[PDB]
Formats: C-alpha cells, sequence, structure tokens
C-alpha cells in the first residue's frame, strides 16, 4: 500500500490482486486532486518489449465504475518516450514529465486500475490498482 | 516444467524457477524463451542436444559467465538475446559455434568495448544490438571487415561523449558497406571538425543526446560531409531536453546530404523549422509527434517527393503546391482539423486517415490537381460529404472510408466515374441504403467491405449489378433480416461471401445457383430455423462454411438434407452448428430413413 500525501488528497497504490508482477512507481510532486505538474519517476524490468506498450484503464469515482480506457503510450515508431525502445529484461529507470489540469470541484473516493499491456504479444506486464481520497 | 504454446516447436519457459536447463524437452523446437529463470552459468554444452532452434532468449537468466564452446549445438541459431545478463565479459570463442547467427541482442549486458567483443568470427550476422551498455567509445572496430552482412548497429542509452575521425575510420576504407548506426541517449558534446568526411550512412539515428542548442549546433556543424539515406532526429518527453530549438540550428545540415530527414518530439518548436532552407533538397521530409501547428510557407522549389506528418498538433490544414509530392500522410493528428483544397500534380498516394478530418464536398480533380492518384485513404474521420463523383480522378484503385461518416452517398452514384477501382472499403460509415444505384460505376472492382451498414427495409437489395469481378464481399453486421430475389446473379467471381452477423430469418436456394466460384460463406449469428433443401449441393468449390449460432431447428424429417450435408462435409465446417433447445451437434443428427 505504498502512499503519499497531499494536503487535499492521499495517493495510495498497490498490485491487483491477480497480478503481481514488480514496479517501484512514484510521483514528485504528490498529487492535488486540483493540478500537478511534475514527475512520474518509474522503476522496474519489463516482461516483455515495451515496443507497442498500452495500458487499459478501469477507473471509479465514488465507487461508480466507468468504462474501459485504452491508452497507447508506444506505437511501435519515432515514439515520443524513450522507455518505448526498452526491452525484455532490460532495467528501466524514468521519471515521466505528467501534468495534471486537475477537477475544480473535486469529489470523494477516486480508484484507478491500469494494466500495462505489450501490445506485440497481448501479454501482461503489470497491474496496479490506485486509490485517491479527499480532505479527512 | 514449460508451456506448450506450439505443440513440439515453440514453447514458453518464462519464469520457470528453473535452476538449470531442463532436460525433458523435445529435440524438434525451433523456439524456446528461457528468460526470467535462474541460469546463473551458461554450461559448456549447455544445450549441445537441442540442434534446431532458430531463436533461444535468454533474457533476464542472471548469467554471469558463458564458458567456451557453451552454444556449441545450435547451427541453425538466427536470433539469440542476452538482455540484461551482468556477463561482464566475452571470452574469445565465447560465440564461436553459431553458424546461422542473423541477430545478436547483447542490451545491458554490462560491456565496456566493441574491441575485446569476441564477435569476428560471425559472417551472417545483420544486427547487433549493444545499447544500454558501459561503452565510452563510437570506435568502429576494425574487425567490422569480417563481417560482410552486418547492416544495423545500435548503440543506443551508452556513455559516448565524442564521434572522432578516428572512430569512424573503419567506414572511409570502407565506402562498400552498408550500415545503419542508432546514437540515440548518448551525451554527445563534441563531433571532432571534419569526422564525418568521406563517409556514408544508410540511416543515423541522433535523439536525446544533446543537451544545449549550441552544443547541438555545434554538433550538427561538424556532421558536415556527410550522406545519410535517413537522419532522425528529436528528444523524449522523460530526458535531457534543449532549453531552445531554432531553425538556426539546422545550420550544418547544409552541408551534409540527406535523402530522409525525420523530425521527431522536441519540446521547443516553431514551425518554420521544416522551412528551413538546408531541408530543400531532401527526397522525404517526416514529423512524428511534433508540436507544429500550421504548415503552408511551403516554397514551390523544395524537391521532396513525400511528405508525412503523424501525430503532430496541426490546426489548420496544409495548403500545399509542391509539383513533386508523390506521397503524402498526414494521420493522427490532435487536431479536430476540416480538409482544404490542394495542387500536387505529382500525387499518387494520399493517406489522410485517422485525423478528425472533415470534407465537404469530395471528391474531384480540383480537390488535389492530379489526373494520377491510385490509393486515397480518407477512414477513420469524421463528416465526409460526397458532392462529387470522383469526375478526374479515374486512376483511383484502392478507396478507404472505415469508419467515416460518409453523407449523400445515398442520394446518387457517387462512385460512378471509379471504372478501374479495385478495393472499396465503406464499412461501419453507418450508410443505410436507399438505392439501388449507390455502386454504379465500380465495374473493375474485386473487394468491397461494407459492414456495420444497414439496409432500407432490412433487405439486401440490387445494388451489385454492374460490379461483376467482385470476388470478395463483406456484409456481416449490416442488420439484414432478407435478400431480394435477383441479388446475387451477375456475382459469378465471388469468392468469399460474409453475411454473419445479421438477422437473416431465410435462404432462397436461388441467391447461390449463379456463385459458381465460391470458395467461403458465411452465415453465422443470424436467425435462420432451416434450410431449403439442396440449397449448398451446386457450391462446387466451397472450402469452408460457417453456419453455428442459429437456432437450427433439428426436428426430422425438416433437418434431412443439412444434418446429412454437414457430416458428409465436415472438413468444411468452420465452428460447430447445433440445434436450438438441445444444444446438439447438427451433423450429429440422423433421420429415420
Ligand atoms: C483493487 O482494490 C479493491 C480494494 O482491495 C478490491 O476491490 C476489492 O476486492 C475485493 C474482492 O473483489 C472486494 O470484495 C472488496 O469489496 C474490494 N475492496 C474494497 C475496499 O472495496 C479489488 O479486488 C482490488 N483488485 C484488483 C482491482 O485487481
Ligand atoms: C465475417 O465477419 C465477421 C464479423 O464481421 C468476422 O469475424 C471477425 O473475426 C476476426 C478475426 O477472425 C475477430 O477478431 C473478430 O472478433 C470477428 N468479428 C466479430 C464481430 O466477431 C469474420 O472473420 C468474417 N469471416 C470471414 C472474413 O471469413
Ligand atoms: C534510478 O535513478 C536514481 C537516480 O539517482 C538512482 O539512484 C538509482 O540507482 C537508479 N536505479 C537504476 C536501476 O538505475
Ligand atoms: C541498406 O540496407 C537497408 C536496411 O538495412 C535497406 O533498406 C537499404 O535498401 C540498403 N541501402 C542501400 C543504399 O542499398
Ligand atoms: C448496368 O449498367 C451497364 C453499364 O452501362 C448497362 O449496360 C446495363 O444497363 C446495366 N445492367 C443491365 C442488366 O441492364
Ligand atoms: C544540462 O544538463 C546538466 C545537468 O546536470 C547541466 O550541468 C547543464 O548546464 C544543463 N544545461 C542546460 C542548457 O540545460
Amino acid at each position: 500500500q505504498w502512499f503519499c500525501n497531499s494536503s487535499d488528497a492521499i495517493i495510495s497504490y498497490s498490485y491487483c490482486d491477480h497480478l503481481k508482477f514488480p514496479i517501484s512507481i512514484s510521483s514528485e510532486p504528490c498529487i492535488r486532486l486540483r493540478g500537478t505538474n511534475g514527475f512520474v519517476h518509474v522503476e522496474f524490468i519489463p516482461r516483455g518489449n515495451l515496443k507497442y506498450l498500452y495500458f487499459n484503464l478501469f477507473i471509479s469515482v465514488n465507487s461508480i465504475e466507468l468504462p474501459k480506457r485504452k491508452e497507447v503510450l508506444c506505437h511501435g515508431h519515432d515514439d515520443d518516450y524513450s522507455f518505448c525502445r526498452a526491452l525484455k529484461g532490460e532495467t528501466v529507470n524514468t521519471s515521466i514529465p505528467f501534468s495534471f489540469e486537475g477537477i475544480l470541484f473535486p469529489k470523494g473516493h477516486y480508484r484507478c486500475v491500469a494494466e500495462a499491456i505489450a501490445g506485440d504479444t497481448e501479454e501482461k506486464l503489470f497491474c496496479l490498482n490506485f486509490t485517491i481520497i479527499h480532505r479527512r | 516444467p514449460c508451456i506448450e504454446v506450439v505443440p513440439n516447436i515453440t514453447y514458453q519457459c518464462m519464469d520457470q524457477k528453473l535452476s538449470k536447463v531442463p532436460d525433458d524437452i523435445p529435440s524438434s523446437t525451433k523456439n524456446i524463451d528461457l528468460s526470467f529463470n535462474p541460469l546463473k552459468i551458461l554450461k559448456s554444452y549447455s544445450f549441445s542436444n537441442f540442434s534446431e532452434l532458430q531463436w533461444l532468449d535468454l533474457s533476464r537468466c542472471e548469467i554471469e559467465t558463458i564458458e567456451d564452446k557453451a552454444w556449441h549445438g545450435l547451427h541453425h541459431l538466427s536470433n539469440l538475446i542476452l538482455t540484461g545478463n551482468p556477463i561482464q565479459s566475452f571470452s574469445p570463442g565465447s560465440f564461436s559455434g553459431l553458424t546461422s547467427l542473423e541477430n545478436l541482442v547483447a542490451v545491458e549486458t554490462k560491456l565496456a568495448s566493441l574491441e575485446s567483443f569476441p564477435i569476428g568470427q560471425l559472417i551472417t550476422l545483420k544486427k547487433l544490438n549493444v545499447a544500454h551498455n558501459f561503452i565510452h567509445s563510437c570506435k568502429l572496430p576494425a574487425y567490422f571487415s569480417n563481417l560482410t552482412n552486418l547492416v544495423h548497429v545500435d548503440l543506443s542509452y551508452n556513455y559516448i561523449q565524442t564521434i572522432t575521425v578516428n572512430d569512424l575510420q573503419f567506414l572511409r576504407e570502407n565506402p562498400q558497406v552498408n550500415l545503419s548506426l542508432d546514437m540515440s541517449l548518448n551525451p554527445i558534446d563534441f563531433i571532432q571538425d571534419q569526422a564525418f568526411q568521406g563517409i556514408k550512412l544508410h540511416e543515423l539515428t541522433l535523439r536525446g543526446n544533446f543537451n544545449s542548442s549550441n552544443i547541438m549546433k555545434t554538433c550538427l556543424q561538424n556532421l558536415a560531409g556527410l550522406h545519410v539515406h535517413r537522419l532522425i532526429l528529436g528528444e523524449f518527453k522523460d530526458e535531457r531536453n534543449l532549453e531552445i530549438f531554432e531553425p538556426s540550428i539546422m545550420e550544418g545540415l547544409c552541408d551534409v546530404t540527406i535523402d530522409e530527414f525525420r523530425l521527431t518530439y522536441t519540446n521547443d518548436f516553431s514551425d518554420d523549422i521544416v522551412k528551413f532552407h538546408c531541408l530543400a533538397n531532401v527526397s522525404a521530409m517526416s514529423l512524428a509527434g511534433v508540436s507544429i501547428k500550421y504548415l503552408e510557407d511551403v516554397p514551390k522549389h523544395f524537391k521532396w517527393q513525400s511528405l508525412s506528418i503523424i501525430r503532430c498538433q496541426l490546426k489548420q490544414f496544409p495548403t500545399l503546391d509542391l509539383p513533386f509530392l508523390k506521397s503524402l500522410t498526414l494521420t493522427m493528428n490532435k487536431g479536430s482539423i476540416s480538409f482544404k483544397k490542394v495542387a500536387l500534380p505529382s500525387l499518387s498516394y494520399l493517406d489522410l486517415s485517422r485525423n478528425a478530418l472533415s470534407f465537404s464536398g469530395c471528391c474531384s480533380y480540383s480537390d488535389l490537381g492530379t489526373n494520377s492518384l491510385r490509393h486515397l485513404d480518407l477512414s477513420f474521420n469524421g463528416a465526409i460529404i460526397m458532392s462529387a463523383n470522383f469526375m478526374g480522378l479515374e486512376e483511383l484503385q484502392h478507396l478507404d472510408f472505415q469508419h467515416s461518416t460518409l453523407k449523400r452517398v445515398t442520394e446518387f452514384s457517387a462512385f460512378l466515374s471509379l471504372e478501374k477501382l479495385l478495393y472499396l472499403d465503406i464499412s461501419y460509415t453507418n450508410t443505410k441504403i436507399d438505392f439501388d444505384g449507390i455502386f454504379l460505376g465500380l465495374t473493375s472492382l474485386n473487394t468491397l467491405k461494407m459492414a456495420g451498414n444497414s439496409f432500407k427495409d432490412n433487405t439486401l437489395s440490387n445494388v451489385f449489378a454492374n460490379t461483376t469481378n467482385l470476388t470478395f464481399l463483406d456484409l456481416s453486421k449490416c442488420q439484414l433480416e432478407q435478400i431480394s430475389w435477383g441479388v446475387f446473379d451477375t456475382l459469378h467471381r465471388l469468392q468469399l461471401l460474409n453475411m454473419s452477423h445479421n438477422n437473416l430469418l431465410f435462404l432462397d436456394s436461388s441467391h447461390y445457383n449463379q456463385l459458381y466460384s465460391l470458395k467461403e460463406l458465411a452465415l453465422d449469428t443470424n436467425q435462420l430455423k432451416s434450410v431449403p433443401d439442396g440449397i449448398f449441393d451446386r457450391l462446387t468449390s466451397l472450402q469452408k462454411i460457417w453456419l453455428h449460432t442459429n437456432p437450427w431447428d433439428c426436428s426430422c424429417p425438416r433437418i434431412d438434407y443439412l444434418s446429412r450435408w454437414l457430416n458428409k462435409n465436415s472438413q468444411k465446417e468452420q465452428g460447430s452448428a447445433k440445434c436450438s433447445g438441445s444444444g446438439k451437434p447438427v451433423r450429429s443428427i440422423i433421420c429415420p430413413t
């Protein structure tokens, strides 16, 4: 249950219950529910070639779960991100700049799972159960 | 032990906490992934018995020691992968044994230089990947001479700071050598005066190297004297990243000759940089992930033959008038832009897919200004208003509107003028066909993909009568209940016919009589309860048929024919057709004589 806490939001993460391959992932600053430009530090060893990497996001505002969302970070050709060239077994140390614009009037209990998927082979790379809570 | 993804060929021994190699494994195998197992050492003869292996992967296998003659038995291996083993040093003849190797990956193997690297023995080697290592030098070794087939070396995420004359000296000896180099993620600061004199490279890749502009700028100046087929230049959002990026840094590029320039993600950006004059005589400009917002200031003397823009941020469509542009690609924009006319007499290939492109007045000569367009892809965009029947574009042979909102297409014969066209995709365009005359004009057409659409009264109507040459027709997912009388009489050359995922309530034998040439017929997931006797009897050339997911009434004698036909023809049925109620296979039912 790896957590920091901003003074308006407490962020904690953990592995998914049936997928627990390793990652050290971390944000600076610790995210505010309203606006945080900064970096996400990632350390792990990809179980598969990170070219064609993408995510499957299942989010839940106040325990009301949303539809699936599919973010691609690596299209496999001249990719924005350096870690897209990474290979199965090689180490990945990279802080990515992330920019959260916010939500003016944010609410309660958010909750996000994230499946990194190697698009080449559709195999599972890792899975992260997040949590974000407001105020007291 | 391992997973048998493919019986006696491919295995998946990944993360099996395997102390050693396993012995109970077949010898026939052409592939095995052994990654993530604690192998620690690599034994002499550790794979000597196995000897038909093309792909062997030992990524992250904790390896510290490659004993002489370890691979000894693997004379058909083309790909060996060693990513992420702490094999600090490789003994002379550490490999010698591998005769047919084409791809060596030694990424993150704690390697210090190429010179010691015992690979001069490998004649058939094509790619060498040694990125993510401790190399501090770009010196192309002398042993390259021996390596006739090697064309890609990857020196990424290393510690190289300088490229000297002597470093690349091997290449002045060898102008009859094809080679590409990836030098990305190296903190290069100093590239030596006249260090790139008299040398050819195929592609040079320099991204996320340079920290400052005057470092970058100086470095690009001493690139002088170079022929690259393809120059890739940029940085990554997760890196050493430039304070400022001006076109003035492109200076120096005017000395280097370039065939294919390729810019990628850059933090700071101004449009003018692609308009920059040293990029004028390039034979193929290209942009990926680029913050560019407009593109018009484009001198007509620029000799570019293909322009590509991929995942850029254009705010308004290019107005372009390059006389020599033969192939334009503008795909995956961020802005949901709208099409504006162009003038490109050389243009023969146009991919504008996957933007949210709108397009009032499609389409005719005036729109582009060419008589030689052969490939036009408008897929995955938005509102495309059909206002003109392709008059003046009769050379078109490939046309794609997948997932785009075609409008007015049911009002008139919008493809009338496309006498030569061969492939047409209007699937998921949400077209509800009102109009028998929708496909007039299309006499050469071979492939018609139109799944996801719909038909007035849900009735398949007589739209195919002037499309005799159709050999592929996909009408799946079209909410069809019925087929009108005439509708397939003309389709004598058709091989594949898809009508799965519809709501067909019945068949008429008369719809298949003249499909003389039909290899594949899919009628699966419909509402068919039964089939006219003998319906499939004259489909001479049929190889596959799908009939499952339909509530077949299996009462005898009604099910007599179909049940017998399947049992006579099982090799051809794909999937398994079942009786409603019981769920029993249809091939299995027998009737009382
Ligand atoms: C993600 O986190 C939550 C919290 O552990 C889990 O959703 C829960 O898990 C169990 C099993 O389904 C439920 O009975 C609980 O009610 C949930 N917990 C809470 C506090 O609501 C979920 O299983 C986790 N695992 C994932 C997403 O893989
Ligand atoms: C007929 O059309 C159906 C649906 O349009 C095709 O089924 C698709 O098959 C692909 C690959 O075989 C799958 O990944 C998709 O899931 C299928 N789509 C659906 C909606 O199930 C089927 O392949 C076609 N038959 C052919 C071309 O012979
Ligand atoms: C990741 O980055 C930090 C930067 O100091 C470093 O301390 C750590 O060792 C790095 N880990 C790896 C595996 O490179
Ligand atoms: C050199 O090889 C590349 C790929 O390695 C190939 O695509 C190209 O045609 C070759 N270059 C020349 C100039 O023949
Ligand atoms: C289909 O159009 C052709 C092309 O001119 C025409 O000759 C004919 O009238 C049409 N088909 C039939 C059966 O009349
Ligand atoms: C680039 O990187 C290093 C960071 O340690 C720094 O010394 C150097 O001054 C930086 N320059 C610029 C322009 O960012």
